[PDB]
DNA sequence: ATATATCGATGTATATATCTGACACGTGCCTGGAGACTAGGGAGTAATCCCCTTGGCGGTTAAAACGCGGGGGACAGCGCGTACGTGCGTTTAAGCGGTGCTAGAGCTGTCTACGACCAATTGAGCGGCCTCGGCACCGGGATTCTGATATATATATATATATA
DNA sequence: TATATATATATATATATCAGAATCCCGGTGCCGAGGCCGCTCAATTGGTCGTAGACAGCTCTAGCACCGCTTAAACGCACGTACGCGCTGTCCCCCGCGTTTTAACCGCCAAGGGGATTACTCCCTAGTCTCCAGGCACGTGTCAGATATATACATCGATATAT
């Protein structure tokens, strides 16, 4: 017989439901502190980091992100829709008051 | 041979919470959360205090200008709550003198 | 001697951080435009920290200076340090 | 002799808060009373987000206060939401809720 | 004969085109004052005001509501839409934060 | 002795504050949410200013306490005082 | 005799800026190079946006700056209105700018 | 039989108005705005100068914390003017001196 | 049958006097800024060390990348009632201008309680080590949903049947 | 031969049922992070001295409140028309869920070495005090850019008569 699989939007929900409860670092590790000191790189050559630093900036960087796209589903709810589109994140970021 | 003698306020967090929950301890982490926030209080009450004090041509800081902070800064029920305890705390202060 | 990094943001991140902040579908040019969000964003906090840094006549950007140039945009960070 | 948390009947210092206030130039005379008051205040603040903190800690079988408690006790509540709205927790989490059009109709 | 009536929405951008050129409080002194006074007798009774008081309290005022007109607008045209609506209004104060 | 004084903040000038802000149409139930909005954002600007007044052991309220208690929410005044 | 704002070559005052940092109860000890640094700082920013300013008051054939020109001049610089984002200006106004989409269809 | 004396930056913005533009004046609800506008400017740099000292247990504000503070506070171009500015007019004082 | 050029009409900005109230400028003075000497303490310079960061190697392994089938959501289009703009007449209420008055704000003199400061001392707080219990991890059972499916169930139809 | 009623049968849809993954929960083990104890050390406390900032009153003066009247501009309500927001439908495409493959992140261990923190010396840089004197501020007066009134050229917006 066919497999048994799920409709589309089921997996979805039962994400959201799965990691707006556990607080783990959804990015991972290396590659964000590779960003980091890509980043760093350019204002101040020769540059040493902490690792409690890098760690800093993760949790920063991820807090920003969430709220950033929680705001971004109210906009996309707001134009009955569903999906977030771009739009919806320059209207965000336009009345946070980001898009100078 | 200790490095440097680090201050901070993780005593006095678990003496309230002792006082508060007899039975429940707390991580390192949540007691670092509790004294950056303890910490960052005291740094928003005590620049507003100086703040009033600048305002007014005055140049101290007593206990009034300290509740008017607390009244400008905490919201609703945490205002009046925290205005009654530190009332009640200074006339126990003064009464014990 | 860098490569270009910010692809290494990839794809299920921004997913899990989408999931975490509660979407259910996602247009497949969100991850561009996060990818940048995310630069510009680093590039004030990462700026301000160097900064930071750079009057304490330091190399190592501690801890404390990431704290300090979140905390100086509004975004304070309780936890490390304080 | 008595120190002054103690004739005060708080728990946070008075001596420390008194000395911070000093030698962080708020401002060049600093009141005896103002120690006492800021310590209550302060003793009053942590008293109610650790007491909101032990009853997220009840409510989920935990006998140690985690992060994620200190976000759930801080962003349940309504006035601690007002106060600390600009404030990020190290490895909290978010509140668990979804809107209702999200959800799969019946 | 048929008088020269103009479409609906010429008036319209006429109007947005004159008050974003000119400069004088919008909202009339009078019951503004009015308003000040009884939400100010709330907190502490027999207040007194300057008149630079209440001309502050009107300037802010007038423009933390023009800003808000701005973003409410901003939200009811990236939802197909020229109407504004009591829904962008609270959308606007949610992303902002003003929502309590 | 006083009366209902929202409504004097009138339909009208909910207008043209509109067309300051750049609105085309507006619907009908504007008014009375901007009428609540407004209500709030006073209710704090004059709350904290007549804190302010009680401060300094004053029974009127200057253009300065206004202004304190506008740049302590993040809406600085120039203008007025300063 | 010579004062230190003629001698550092600025306009704005050395020894007034130097008291408002002394007595403003800002730090312990104020350097004597801060107040020749900040009052250079305070001179360039005045002296561009009485620039701007300027050039926006002969856009609009007055002789005079009134608060809308300075309106103009801080929103439509870049850097100007970056830094002073939060800050109402009393009595000026809001630039000329109408979206297309309210625009009529041609 | 003058009330009181009022510290205001009224003649220096003039000052400065005049070397800008020789032919043009100002009203004097500019001059408010650009006096609130000056001590806004001063009351923002000296206070991240302030915190700055503090932060490096230093009891000092320098030069270096000024300028560090304008780097903070600025964006931009109008970050590495201000400090142009600040160098050449501090440096204009030590020849001076 | 629909796009196009007239043309009546309405609002906008321009020219010019005027008269005016707000701004530029002269004057005293008194207040804070500047010169000089003291004295002291914060901060830079030099050597140490050890602590933590960076770089490298191996290895299993969880997770990202790619591809494919398809289902559901976004987008475009048509229809339409409704809700809002626009205009008109009227009436209310805000703006303005005096006038009293009186309550509150600012200055001033004084003097009193109160906070800064110094030295000694000791009790509280912090670093370091141990030891133990709460949390992490893994495996099995129950549960709790989701998805596909058979069942029966209301509805349209074609023919049998009754009436004229 | 024409007209009207009923009902078995085929068909598109609501619903109980059964199987399949995912998750919670219970228990056993272990492991590592937190609580408690002990030594050191440093900063809070107490007492006495002294400068000074803030409270009390009292005077005065100024500006905020209440009142009245004239004027006239703006709001309010009614009517009408039209453009737009909502809703339904069709479709088309574009994310999503799932499976296989590869790869790069995580963890751990090791070595080098660069820089952050410490301690001491000194030096130069800043607070304090005095004392003189120039600058800035309040006040009064000239004067000139700007608001208002009347008239007018012109941009422009919509209703319409005409051409292909």
């Amino acid at each position: 017989k066919k497999p048994h699989r799920y409709r589309p939007g089921t997996v979805a929900l039962r994400e959201i439901r799965r990691y707006q409860k556990s607080t783990e670092l959804l990015i991972r590790k290396l590659p964000f502190q590779r960003l980091v000191r890509e980043i760093a790189q350019d204002f101040k050559t020769d540059l040493r980091f902490q690792s409690s630093a890098v760690m800093a900036l993760q949790e920063a960087s991820e807090a920003y992100l969430v709220g950033l796209f929680e705001d971004t589903n109210l906009c996309a709810i707001h134009a009955k829709r569903v999906t977030i589109m771009p739009k919806d994140i320059q209207l965000a970021r336009r009345i946070r008051g980001e898009r100078a | 041979k200790k490095r440097k003698r680090k201050e901070s306020y993780a005593i006095y967090i678990y003496k309230v919470l002792k006082q508060v929950h007899p039975d429940t301890g707390i991580s390192s982490k949540a007691m670092s959360i509790m004294n950056s926030f303890v910490n960052d209080i005291f740094e928003r009450i005590a620049a507003e205090a100086s703040r009033l004090a600048h305002y007014n041509k005055r140049s101290t800081i007593t206990s009034r200008e300290i509740q008017t902070a607390v009244r400008l800064l905490l919201p609703g029920e945490l205002a009046k709550h925290a205005v009654s305890e530190g009332t009640k705390a200074v006339t126990k202060y003064t009464s014990s003198k | 001697v860098l490569r270009d990094n910010i692809q290494g943001i990839t794809k299920p991140a921004i997913r899990r951080l989408a999931r975490r902040g509660g979407v259910k579908r996602i247009s497949g040019l969100i991850y561009e435009e996060t990818r940048g969000v995310l630069k510009v964003f680093l590039e004030n906090v990462i700026r301000d920290a160097v900064t930071y840094t750079e009057h304490a006549k330091r190399k190592t950007v501690t801890a404390m200076d990431v704290v300090y140039a979140l905390k100086r945009q509004g975004r304070t960070l309780y936890g490390f340090g304080g | 002799a008595k120190s002054r948390s103690n004739r005060a009947g708080l728990q946070f210092p008075v001596g420390r808060i008194h000395r911070l206030l000093r030698k962080g130039n708020y401002a060049e005379r600093v009141g005896a009373g103002a120690p006492v008051y800021l310590a209550a205040v302060m003793e009053y603040l942590a008293a109610e987000v650790l007491e909101l903190a032990g009853n997220a800690a009840r409510d989920n079988k935990k006998t140690r206060i985690i992060p994620r408690h200190l976000q759930l006790a801080i962003r349940n509540d309504e006035e601690l939401n007002k106060l600390l709205s600009g404030v990020t927790i190290a490895q909290g989490g978010v509140l668990p809720n979804i809107q209702a059009v999200l959800l799969p109709k019946k």
